[PDB]
């Protein structure tokens, strides 16, 4: 029903289950795709360790800028995406629950940041952003900014500021025992006849 | 701290929220003009009030800005207009006068209520009513007498407020660094950037006078020939001693001659070229209208439409008790969100309307990517030629043809053309000396040169010198006739409707060159060619980041303000008047009047 923020993501951690990299890449409402790794087919291939999922909700087009390697103000002091991405983001069209009539501004995004963000970071604290050598020393004042500025959703922005729910799933590649997998195979069987079983 | 950076974070935060105000401004105008009920007057009011007074607190601090050390030629542009200082530099006792007398003259300005002196309870408005008058009749002492009447009963309170509010307003000017008022209306026509593309606001004075020489034969000629068909069915008033009469025109100021095309038609066995019975014949609705027109802009490779414009957008038949404005209008609201007010009906000029609106439909969208302080041309001279171009090139027969509304047996002639060229030539350059004249009369008056005795004077020595108006009733100082006008008391600039015909006739040969036509010009057309398609885009998206004398390039050959597709476009109409005018003379005395 709900997604975490784009400057405070969630973050989900599956493991310990039979991965279905299946209906995923089948199912015809997904905007985008597009991933760098392996292969989308060949997912139910390997085995891993741990999932981990961050769920964003941006305003449309922005989207582009989630992939490895590209700067702007998404993917620069919001979300962080690490150069040797090896996970996948998919996104869709979310203006039937994230847009309503008069404007939704329950979504904010950071605006305002002092460096920019290692990979895998997350800054949740809120203060005023200054800019040069006069703090606030109070509530509101000269050089002072709240980073943090809701966005507009209404269910009639065209197609580059509509709402497009985000999710990333990021696979860890270490030698480990192992438990993340995923259907092998359901042969059929024979009887009495020379063969090589597995 | 430093002072270079921090202005960023500023124009960052700053239009971030302007875009989205402006947005919810243009949504509320467009629900008042679409719905006129008393239910949506005050979310509109209430808008336009949150919006002014959230632009005054982002302006107010843009001038602890020193806009003479910042680097980039981007964000000093962008902060240049936040530094402008308004009209916020009066003293309040004087600013609330001056805003009254403002608001006080467009209300009576659409307060004419002139009634026959027989019948006293009959007065006429300039809306439809005396506007009839003398929009089609065949009389003399009907015409000259309404006339007087609208310009007797209306300048007479105008001119005491105008009066205070000259003064006034110059005086607000003197306050901006600036010679006169004059400077803050030629200040978009100056650009002080890229060495060799600069511009001064003293260039332009000489240069409007050093485009206007060129063409006056043409006026000359032009004006010969109405007057030698109006000596064909008026009784002796018109003499060839002086020149063509006031009220005659065909409009109250004479701005366009359209209503004497009638009276003027060289040949009337030939009708013109209507295809309005032939969409009806097909059956065609107002949407097929927008659908078989839009192709026009997909051949020559420009963007499709974005999903919305069909449904949000109404599209005609208001109907019912929801009456909507029928003003022809194009609505850019942002957030890519693009939409047209238009009540378009079965007609060949609804044709023409269409294909204006979604050309600024299309112009707005050309620079959407332009930020919010950005998101407009580099001057305000570029819309209505932009709107024009495929007005002007969707008419001809090649391309009404080509679409299959015409039969492929027609056999133009050289009548069938003349007629058509006629038709653009009496609306065109038959507006131009009026610009010329309004706009520079209004440029001398805000100079001051003249004292308050010498005012109206002048105007009738000057109409006479230039245009070739007599007066047809002899009328004193304490008369206003340019008072009514539209533009003359709601401070509206008059020189966009002079720059755009330039513009016209310049974008339309550049990319007929590019386009592979040999012979005339009038029949020129860009459809079916990608490479028409390129040349034009180049410019289009620029919007106000680039200079306009910049942006003159990479479109026409050349930069400056020259007139030469004018003297090109009209060439076979120019052969045709030299040989009519052989035994006639060709010009006028300032002595000759009707009552002298
Ligand atoms: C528009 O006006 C009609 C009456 O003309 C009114 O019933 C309606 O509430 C108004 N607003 C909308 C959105 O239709």
């Amino acid at each position: 029903t709900r997604f975490a923020s784009v400057y405070a993501w969630n973050r989900k951690r599956i493991s310990n289950c039979v991965a279905d990299y299946s209906v995923l890449y089948n199912s015809a409402s997904f905007s985008t795709f597009k991933c760098y790794g392996v292969s989308p087919t060949k997912l139910n291939d390997l085995c891993f360790t741990n999932v981990y999922a961050d769920s964003f909700v941006i305003r449309g087009d922005e989207v582009r800028q989630i992939a490895p390697g590209q700067t702007g103000k998404i993917a620069d002091y919001n979300y962080k995406l690490p150069d040797d991405f090896t996970g996948c983001v998919i996104a869709w069209n979310s203006n039937n629950l994230d847009s309503k009539v008069g404007g939704n501004y329950n979504y904010l995004y950071r605006l305002f940041r002092k460096s920019n963000l290692k990979p895998f970071e997350r800054d949740i604290s809120t203060e005023i952003y200054q800019a040069g050598s006069t703090p606030c020393n109070g509530v509101e004042g000269f050089n002072c900014y709240f980073p943090l500025q809701s966005y507009g959703f209404q269910p009639t922005y065209g197609v580059g500021y509509q709402p497009y729910r985000v999710v990333v799933l990021s696979f860890e590649l270490l030698h480990a025992p192992a438990t993340v997998c995923g259907p092998k195979k359901s042969t059929n069987l024979v009887k009495n006849k020379c063969v090589n079983f597995n | 701290s430093t002072i270079e950076e921090q202005a960023k974070t500023f124009l960052d935060k700053f239009n971030h929220e302007a875009e989205d105000l402006f947005y919810q401004s243009s949504l509320a105008s467009w629900n008042y003009n679409t719905n006129i009920t008393e239910e949506n007057v005050q979310n509109m009011n209430n808008a336009g009030d949150k919006w002014s007074a959230f632009l005054k607190e982002q302006s107010t601090l843009a001038q602890m800005y020193p806009l003479q050390e910042i680097q980039n030629l981007t964000v000093k542009l962008q902060l240049q207009a936040l530094q402008q200082n308004g009209s916020s530099v009066l003293s309040e006792d004087k600013s609330k006068r001056l805003n009254t007398i403002l608001n006080t003259m467009s209300t009576i300005y659409s307060t004419g209520k002139v009634c026959n002196p027989d019948n006293p309870q009959e007065c006429l408005l300039l809306e439809p009513g005396l506007n009839e008058i003398m929009a089609n009749s065949l009389d003399y002492n009907e015409r000259l007498w309404a006339w007087e009447s609208w310009r007797s009963e209306v300048g007479k309170q105008l001119r005491p407020l105008y009066e205070e509010y000259v003064v006034l307003k110059n005086e607000m000017a003197r306050a901006n660094h600036y010679e006169d008022y004059g400077d803050y209306w030629r200040g978009d026509y100056e650009v002080n950037g890229v060495d060799g593309y600069d511009y001064s606001r003293g260039q332009l004075i000489e240069d409007v006078e050093h485009t206007f020489e060129e063409i006056k034969p043409l006026y000359e000629h032009l004006h010969a020939y109405v007057r030698a068909k109006l000596m064909n069915a008026y009784p002796s008033y018109i003499s060839p001693i002086g020149c063509l009469p006031a009220h005659l025109l065909g409009d109250m100021w004479g701005r366009f001659w359209t209503n004497l095309y009638s009276l003027t038609v060289p040949f009337g066995q030939k009708p013109n070229i209507d295809v309005t019975d032939a969409m009806v014949d097909q059956a065609w609705d107002a949407q097929r209208i927008f659908k078989e027109a839009e192709k026009f802009f997909v051949s020559v490779g420009l963007p499709n439409m974005t999903q919305g414009f069909w449904e949000n957008s109404m599209l005609t038949d208001p109907g019912n008790v929801q009456k909507a404005v029928c003003h022809p209008t194009a609505w850019d609201l942002g957030k890519g969100d693009f939409r047209i007010l238009m009540c378009t009906k079965v007609t060949m000029d609804d044709f023409l309307t269409a294909h204006h609106e979604m050309g600024h439909i299309q112009y707005d969208m050309a620079y959407a990517a332009q930020p919010f302080l950005l998101r407009n041309g580099a001057n305000e001279g570029f819309h209505e030629a932009v709107g024009e171009i495929m007005s002007l090139s969707a008419a001809t027969p090649k391309h009404l043809k080509s679409i299959g509304l015409l039969s492929p047996d027609f056999q133009e002639d050289n009548e069938t053309e003349i007629n058509f060229l006629l038709k653009q030539a009496l609306t065109i350059v038959g507006t131009l000396p009026f610009t010329y004249m309004l706009e520079k009369w209004r440029w001398m008056v805000f100079k001051g040169e003249i004292p308050k005795d010498q005012w109206m004077k002048k105007w009738w020595e000057m109409k006479r010198e230039i245009v070739g108006v007599v007066e047809p009733v002899p009328h004193d100082e304490t008369y206003c006739d340019p008072a009514s006008l539209f533009h003359v008391s709601n401070d509206y600039s008059f020189i966009r409707y002079y720059t755009r015909t330039l513009y016209q006739f310049q974008f339309q040969e550049a990319l007929c060159q590019a386009a592979k036509h040999e012979g005339p010009l009038h029949k020129c057309d860009i459809s079916n060619s990608t490479e028409a398609g390129q040349k034009l885009f180049n410019m289009l998206r620029l919007g106000k980041s680039e200079p306009w004398t910049l942006a003159l390039e990479n479109v026409v050959g050349a930069k400056n303000m020259n007139v030469r597709p004018l003297l090109n476009y009209f060439e076979p109409l120019f052969t045709w008047l030299k040989d009519q005018n052989k035994n006639s003379f060709v010009g006028w005395s300032t002595d000759w009047s009707p009552y002298a």
